[PDB]
């Protein structure tokens, strides 16, 4: 027979495989971009969608 | 003798800077006349022409 779920019956399991990160995910490498303006503002095409 | 090169210029002595225009750079140039709305400075340079 297949293991019976934990959460499918009434009884308490005091240990449990618990999946982790290794370390912190936070390594502070945020990203950061390079946004570059339109060279002219009546030259920017806002119709077609 | 010597003379390197000979070009045909416009006159500076007749389109003076009374006029407006500035020929040093071999072109014709009056700052301030046809100059282009909403764009960065120094994009205006070329209407100069």
């Amino acid at each position: 027979q297949v293991g019976i779920p934990k959460l499918e019956v009434d009884h308490i399991s005091f240990s449990n495989v618990v999946s982790m990160m290794t370390a912190n995910i936070r390594t502070g490498d945020d990203m950061a971009v390079e946004r570059v303006n339109p060279d002219d503002v009546r030259a920017i095409n806002i119709r077609n969608a | 003798y010597g003379a390197a090169v000979v070009n045909i210029d416009l006159n500076r002595d007749f389109f003076d800077t009374a006029t407006g225009i500035d020929l040093t750079k071999g072109i014709p140039l009056v700052q301030d006349l046809l100059v282009p709305i909403g764009v960065t400075a120094g994009a205006e340079q070329s209407a100069e022409y």
